[PDB]
């Protein structure tokens, strides 16, 4: 076997500690982030709920790392704490130096750099994280990529992961409408969240949820995580409730 | 000794400095280099200290290469400004300075207007269209603002500036051997003669 | 069991190490040399090595002063880095104290290098026996360096291969050799009878001959070609 | 406060040969108006055809004699007994002496010795790293005397010939070992009468391709 | 010190004295202050004299692995702009450099360039470098023709050596003559300043003020 | 067992086998040949072709180590990188020292003690370099207080000289060649017709010069690497000289 | 004296009733030489507004420093940064630095929003609590600014009867020293809402 370092190839010349932390995605909770022209939705599912969980004046898996990019979690939620501060770390510092907000191909681009680097160097686990990067920059406008465990970016319209990706991704991109509207993704995400879910009527305080917008209070960029009554809006519409 | 001028017009910036190097009471030539590009549509002219400017321009000049070619797009006159101010800013708390005054001379296309900063030797970025440093200041301050005209064109700031290049001569006993004048546009950055 | 043939750091059941046991066994495949000595004189007689005839033969004999020199059987790499020690330690004495290193004192300083390797678990442990002559004002000594670090005194020993034949030379003739103070001519002929033994399906040549002398009145000199071919 | 460093006098001369080659030094010592030493010398051997003086601060000179005396045998060990050339020596003192051009050293070394074209050579050195080929130098305190002395009879410099009044200058002529022995004698002399730091005895090292010799000459004690 | 040097077309004429001066006494009357940096680059020496020496024969190192490495003959540029970084962390030291890279390749042009402690380094066609660089540069900048024969370079360089010589109070010695060509530095000769000085007297018809 | 997996674990034989295997990638690697004479060494190599694409002729495997010093090598050329960039800085950094040049059998030395980091640190060598080197080099130059030298540099013990060796997968064959057929009457001219003579015999494609490479070290000269028409100049006189007797 | 009297430059701040007016300088000079008559001295993270007095580097290096502590502070809180909790942070992060102290005299203001009480605070160069809930001067002119404002004041103010008092303030004090003025701008803060007034004064 190779297991006990991560400075050792199997023979896809890949490692087999890659492949272990791909399966830690898919047994933590399902995770979209739908861009569209007018806004970007970041969207999560908690794995956890009890009724005496406190989950209603409270997020776990959704952080903002400064005022123009959120991201959403999916994997171990003990992996994600240490990565989102040094992501969030790094962005001051671009506002430090360069008097302006990071582009998102770079922050992500740093963040992928890193679990390579736990990869390349020690036997020090990869860090098995998906995390849905949704982001602004007057360069490319509304930006949509995810990270890999692996540790490589790819851009997007519409991304799934978390578990039962396969299932969510043909379902994403059959209802895809080509111009796209925020509340449509809005709409789109609640769908698709409710399939993958083990339970049948999804709801608000099983809900985490964040829409970006310039589209409306135009030439600046509000990132608002919603509140859980208005959760219970947009799932009334969705005739879930 | 050792002299950079600045005007920002309505569609291009012009920076100028002087040809002349002076190290002990020797001239060493009547042609030198003291402007250097950092990308083809951002120019750096800098004066300063004894032999911290060539260490400071290739510097500075390099890092803001690297940016431009990392991101595959030339990073904005704003963005370039406060990574150059910054370096001086860390060098004055640092056990060794560096004391180069600089103009950053660009032309933004990210929002079209041309852009010229101030940035100080102290390591202070301050936006003024009529930026200036060490003994040019003091004569061009007031020179450049009066003729000033709220619209400009690339004409207009040209035969100004010649004008306040011949005033300098006149009551400085110093010698730049001309100045040259480098013009930044969104068609990059080139040299035109003048007195 | 032999699970200890791979720790350096954990003693075997008899209280040994199998590493520091196998490092004789380096010795042994490595190449002959036969040392003795006399109050006012020290020789090494080492047996130079080819792997063929367009080779130009392995020095066995390094010079490590004007006065102290080693010959080694074993492990030549191991054998370089003792040997890199070895100098900075004398030319250490000949700096700061105006002094020549005793044969013993240098011996006591190797001793501990080698145990080090032992302690640790980081680089190789030796695996190279060095024969050390010198002259220090308690004349010239004969210590037999082992990558244990057991240094031993003794009138003449050897080590190598086949290394047991001289031990054979060297005890029937132990007084004569004592007895003999001045001749560097008779201490030089003693250890070629010495070697000759010690081979087996082998005979010496001029060019396999390398002696190394040092003494009273002797300086620290190595007689190679006509100047070994008169002891043949 | 402190301050390390400090001056204890002495004056030295090489001079090449054209086979031999000669250095030379005072025996006496000095701290402020006292005299150490009568009878100690600052020409030094280490051996392959290289005596060496380093005169000037005699802690200065102690150190990196030594030193150089230690990298002399480091190139028997590296390079197999070959012989470190006296040339090749050279380059090695200014890098020594560069190495310490990070806490200066006041000494002005020469080195002195014969080179493989069987002629001599002196190579004379700065006391923070640099040096040049030289037929005749003077260090230490009375260096200002023996200079116009040196080019005048060793050079032929600032010399002519008669009946031509200036138009024919006075080429050089083949020195000899008895004409420059005779020279650093009354040299030497010279500098006991008019100078204060150099005085009791004279050492004169002499490098042959037949070894190293001694010549003693003794001086007034004024 | 006075050390001067001036491309031409043909090359570069580096003219030099010999005359080393500490205190108001001379140190020595020969010194060679080219130092030959390999057989296409020559420097020079003034300033510090260990300075120069060591750091230039370093740079000797650095261009001698720079060929070993690629396989490409170094650039005059490349050179220069190396000691640049080399004496700015040595700044603050002590340290001195006033040395002039010349060389002349088939890629470049004839080209020099100044190297100052100072982390300096500025572009020329003439330069002078010394305490004296100031009577060399008088001299030589009136007299100075692009086009220009080897024997009247080598001629211009000689009488900018014999007139900075002459009324400097550091300077004369020996006049050390070497023409950079693309196949390098080449030895023109040492003429001692003392006989040389009459024999131009004459032939010019300058310096007035003595009769021998 | 726990004797391949460590480099402080000796075996029976009182061995390394990190040491033991680093052989056999030199004989994995394609084969060299050096012969000295007393004219100048000669050295020479063997490349492959398995595609008309392969660019033999504008990589090198013949290096000029200094101005008088050449090296030819055998095996990964991953180990010969940080082996021949280690051994450009010891001549460069002597002429640097002593202002003379570096002698042949003192560049051999500095190039084994390199050699000689198979793991992490030691006492009295700081180890920074975690395999074996499964490369060697033949060390060819010329100091004057001998003459010419030919050095085979060993990654697995001490230096060795000779007077012709061979290393690679044809070093066998060549090595009992070079015994029957050098000889100190030979001069410039007939070594380089040896070199071709044993190489072609253990290569498995013809004699030709895309897979070849003579050179010699001529102090008088200095270090040459030479042409590809005086090669296959040379291919030709080598067959003629042969088809005759 | 200091670096701080060299470059100049005032930023005062009042408290009146449940309000705050923090106002500045548009004057920035380097020495004799004037270099911008348009360098405002307020900045501000959240409601906490932060002026900044001293040598030109330090307004612009420290205002870069304080907010990126104010920034992961916010985020990870998520509320507003509070100028009582900011006094705590302004005096620790200069003294951090001893052996080489920043050469400033900030002035905080803000209103908290968990009492809205106003609160004003005044620092030096490595900064101390310094509590008021009159006035907070700093600058070259500050020790005519000092008994101008004490002169002007009368407790327990209105939003608007703040604005005059630190206005007439401002204006002779900034206007009768040398390396102050040439502009002023004024920031009123009523609660939550800021209302900017631009002093019409003379070019100093």
């Amino acid at each position: 076997r190779y297991d006990s370092r991560t400075t050792i190839f199997s023979p896809e010349g890949r490692l087999y500690q890659v492949e272990y932390a791909l399966e830690s995605i898919s047994h933590a909770g399902t995770a979209i982030g739908i861009m569209a022209s007018d806004g970007i939705v970041l969207a999560a599912e908690r794995k956890v709920t009890s009724t005496l969980l406190e989950q209603d004046t409270s997020t776990e898996k959704l952080y903002k790392l400064n005022d123009k990019i959120a991201v959403a979690v999916a994997g171990l939620t003990a992996d994600a704490e240490i990565l989102i501060n040094t992501a969030r770390i790094h962005a001051q510092n671009y506002l430090k130096t360069y008097n302006e907000d990071i582009p998102v191909e770079i922050l992500v681009r740093r963040l992928s750099d890193i679990k390579q680097g736990y990869t390349q160097h020690g036997g020090l686990r990869p860090f098995g994280v998906s995390f849905i990067y949704a982001g602004y920059d007057d360069r490319y406008g509304y930006q949509l990529y995810t990270s890999n465990p692996s540790g490589n970016y790819t851009g997007w319209k519409a991304i799934s992961v978390g578990a039962n990706t396969s299932a969510a991704q043909t379902l994403l991109q059959m209802d895809y409408k080509d111009d796209m509207k925020v509340d449509d993704a809005i709409e789109l995400a609640l769908k698709t969240l409710s399939k993958t879910t083990d339970s049948s009527a999804l709801t608000y305080d099983r809900l985490e949820f964040a829409t970006i917008r310039k589209g409306a209070n135009d030439g600046e960029v509000y990132q608002k995580i919603f509140k859980p009554q208005e959760i219970k809006d947009i799932l009334v519409k969705t005739g879930i409730t | 000794m050792d002299i950079i001028l600045g005007i920002r017009v309505q569609d291009s910036v012009i920076l100028a400095s002087s040809k002349a190097v002076t190290r002990g009471i020797s001239v060493l030539k009547d042609s030198d280099d003291k402007t250097r590009q950092l990308s083809p549509h951002t120019l750096m002219s800098f004066a300063g200290e004894a032999g911290d400017t060539v260490q400071f321009a290739e510097y500075i000049q390099a890092n803001i290469q690297l940016y431009s070619i990392r991101e595959d797009y030339e990073l904005s006159p704003q963005a370039v400004s406060s990574f150059v101010r910054q370096e001086l800013a860390k060098s004055i708390r640092s056990r060794r300075p560096y004391q180069v005054n600089v103009l950053i001379g660009g032309y933004d296309k990210k929002k079209n207007k041309p852009e010229l900063y101030q940035i100080d030797y102290l390591g202070t970025k301050v936006e003024l269209p009529y930026g200036a440093h060490g003994y040019s200041g003091f004569y061009t301050f007031s020179l450049l603002d009066h003729h000033y005209r709220p619209d400009m064109t690339t004409e207009e700031g040209l035969d100004l500036l010649k004008l306040c290049v011949q005033e300098l001569e006149k009551r400085m006993p110093m010698d730049f051997k001309g100045v040259i004048v480098k013009i930044v546009d969104k068609d990059g950055i080139r040299q035109v003669d003048d007195f | 069991r032999n699970n200890y043939d791979g720790d350096t750091v954990t003693f075997s059941p008899t209280g040994r190490l199998f590493q520091v046991e196998y490092a004789l066994e380096a010795i042994k495949q490595g190449s002959v040399t036969v040392g003795l000595r006399s109050n006012t004189h020290a020789v090494l007689v080492a047996l130079k090595r080819n792997a063929d005839e367009l080779s130009s033969y392995q020095k066995k004999i390094i010079k490590c002063d004007e006065h102290m020199g080693l010959s080694l059987a074993g492990l030549a790499p191991d054998a370089r880095v003792l040997s890199n020690y070895l100098r900075q330690q004398c030319n250490y004495s000949s700096l700061v104290f105006n002094r020549k290193l005793a044969v013993e004192r240098a011996g006591h300083l190797l001793c501990d290098k080698a145990q080090k390797n032992t302690q640790s678990y980081g680089g190789r442990p030796y695996g190279v026996g060095l024969l050390i002559i010198g002259y220090d004002k308690s004349g010239a000594h004969l210590l037999e360096f082992q990558p244990s670090g057991n240094v031993t005194e003794l009138y003449g020993t050897a080590i190598g291969a086949r290394s047991q034949g001289a031990k054979t030379y060297l005890e029937r003739t132990l007084d004569t050799f004592i007895k003999i103070d001045g001749n560097p001519d008779e201490l030089i002929k003693a250890g070629v009878e010495a070697i000759s033994q010690s081979l087996r399906d082998e005979s010496l040549t001029v060019d396999n001959l390398s002696i190394a002398i040092v003494g009273k009145d002797t300086p620290f000199t190595i007689y190679d070609g006509e100047a070994v071919a008169k002891y043949i | 406060q402190f301050n390390p460093y400090g001056d204890n006098g002495g004056t030295i001369l090489g001079i090449a040969g054209e086979d031999f080659a000669v250095l030379a030094g005072d025996t006496r010592n000095i701290t402020d108006y006292s005299i150490n030493s009568r009878y100690e010398p600052k020409v030094f051997d280490c051996g392959d055809n290289i005596v060496m003086s380093a005169n000037g601060f005699a802690a200065d000179g102690d150190a990196l004699v030594k030193r150089f005396k230690n990298s002399v045998k480091w190139y028997h060990f590296d390079h197999n007994d070959k012989k470190l050339s006296i040339n090749s020596a050279a380059r090695n003192i200014q890098h020594l002496l560069y190495g310490k051009r990070f806490f200066p050293y006041y000494v002005h070394t020469i080195i002195a010795g014969l080179d493989e074209d069987g002629k001599g050579a002196v190579y004379s050195f700065d006391p923070v790293g640099s040096y040049e080929r030289e037929q005749c130098r003077a260090g230490g305190a009375a260096a200002s005397l023996i200079m116009p002395f040196l080019d005048n009879q060793v050079n032929f410099k600032n010399q002519y010939e008669p009946g031509t009044n200036g138009k024919v200058k006075k080429p050089l002529k083949y020195l000899s070992v008895e004409e420059v022995i005779k020279l650093v004698r009354d040299s030497f002399t010279s500098a006991t009468e008019r100078h204060i730091q150099v005085g009791d005895g004279l050492e004169i090292l002499i490098v042959t391709k037949d070894g190293v010799r001694k010549e003693f000459y003794e001086l007034k004690r004024d | 010190t006075t050390t001067l040097a001036f491309r031409f077309q043909g090359g570069i004429i580096v003219a030099v004295d010999s005359r080393a001066t500490a205190g108001n006494w001379v140190a020595s009357q020969t010194v060679k202050k080219v130092i030959e940096i390999n057989p296409f680059l020559l420097g020079t020496m003034a300033g510090g004299a260990a300075d120069c020496q060591f750091w230039e024969t370093w740079l000797g190192s650095q261009c001698r692995l720079h060929e070993l490495r690629e396989k490409e003959r170094i650039s005059v540029a490349a050179a220069s702009k190396i000691l640049s970084n080399l004496v700015y962390q040595y700044k603050g030291a002590g340290l001195s450099m006033g040395t002039m890279i010349c060389g002349y390749t088939r890629k470049e042009g004839p080209t020099i360039y100044y190297v100052d402690s100072d982390g300096t380094r500025l572009k020329g066609d003439i330069f002078c470098v010394g305490s004296g660089q100031t009577f060399a540069y008088g001299v030589l900048d009136s007299n100075y023709k692009w086009d220009l024969s080897v024997e009247d370079a080598l001629y211009l360089g000689k009488r900018s050596i014999l007139a900075a010589a002459h009324r400097d109070a550091y300077s004369g010695g020996s006049v050390n003559l070497y023409h950079v060509t693309e196949d390098g530095w080449i030895y023109h000769g040492n003429h001692d300043v003392g006989e040389l000085f009459w024999k131009v007297k004459e032939e010019e018809g300058s310096f007035n003020n003595v009769i021998g | 067992s726990e004797y391949d997996r460590g480099v402080s674990t000796f075996s029976p034989e009182g061995r390394l086998f990190q040491v033991e295997y680093s052989l056999e990638a030199i004989k994995l690697g394609s084969t060299a040949i050096g012969i000295a004479t007393k004219e100048g060494v000669v050295l020479g190599v063997e490349k492959r072709a398995t595609s008309p694409l392969l660019e033999s002729d504008s990589i090198e495997k013949i290096v000029e180590i200094d101005r008088h010093i050449g090296c030819a090598m055998s095996g990964l050329t991953a180990d010969a990188r940080s082996m021949i960039e280690h051994a450009r800085t010891a001549a460069v950094t002597h002429n640097l020292y002593y202002d003379e040049d570096i002698n042949v059998e003192s560049l051999t030395q500095s190039v084994c003690d390199l050699a000689l980091r198979f793991g992490e640190g030691a006492s009295g060598e700081e180890r920074l370099m975690s395999r074996p080197f499964g490369v060697a080099l033949l060390i060819a130059g010329h100091d004057a207080d001998d003459g010419y030298q030919l050095f085979h540099a060993e990654p697995s013990g001490t230096f060795y000289r000779y007077n012709a060796k061979a290393i690679g997968s044809g070093s066998e064959g060549a090595q009992a060649e070079l015994l029957n057929e050098w000889h100190s009457s030979l001069t410039l001219k007939e070594a380089e017709l040896l070199v071709l003579k044993i190489l072609k015999q253990v290569m498995e494609e013809k004699l030709d010069e895309n897979n070849a490479q003579l050179s010699c070290i001529t102090k008088q000269d200095g270090f040459k690497i030479y042409d590809n028409e005086k090669t296959a100049e040379l291919i030709k006189e080598l067959k003629e000289k042969e088809a005759a007797e | 004296s200091d670096p701080s009297s060299i470059n100049g430059g005032i930023v005062v701040a009042m408290t009146g009733k449940d309000c705050v007016a923090i106002a500045c300088d548009l004057r920035l000079g380097s020495q004799s030489l004037g270099v911008s008559n348009k360098f405002e001295k307020i900045f501000h993270y959240g409601h906490v507004f932060l002026g900044i007095t001293g040598l030109a580097t330090d307004v612009t290096t420290l205002n870069e420093m304080f907010r990126y502590k104010t920034n992961l502070y916010k985020l990870k809180e998520e509320r507003a940064i509070e100028p009582e909790t900011f006094t705590q942070l302004v005096s620790s992060s200069l003294y951090e630095r001893r052996f080489g102290p920043y050469f400033v005299g900030p002035v905080v203001a803000g209103i908290n929003s968990k009492s809205g009480k106003p609160f004003i605070a005044g620092f030096d160069l490595i900064g101390c609590i310094d509590e008021a809930k009159d006035f907070i001067v700093s600058g070259t002119a500050s020790d005519q600014l000092f008994g101008m404002c004490e002169s002007l004041y009368e407790p327990n103010l209105e939003p608007e009867d703040l604005f005059e008092t630190i206005s007439q303030a401002l204006l002779n004090a900034a206007d009768r020293d040398a390396l102050s003025g040439w502009g002023a701008v004024v920031y009123i803060i009523k609660k939550d809402e800021v209302v900017k007034r631009y002093l019409k004064m003379r070019q100093d």
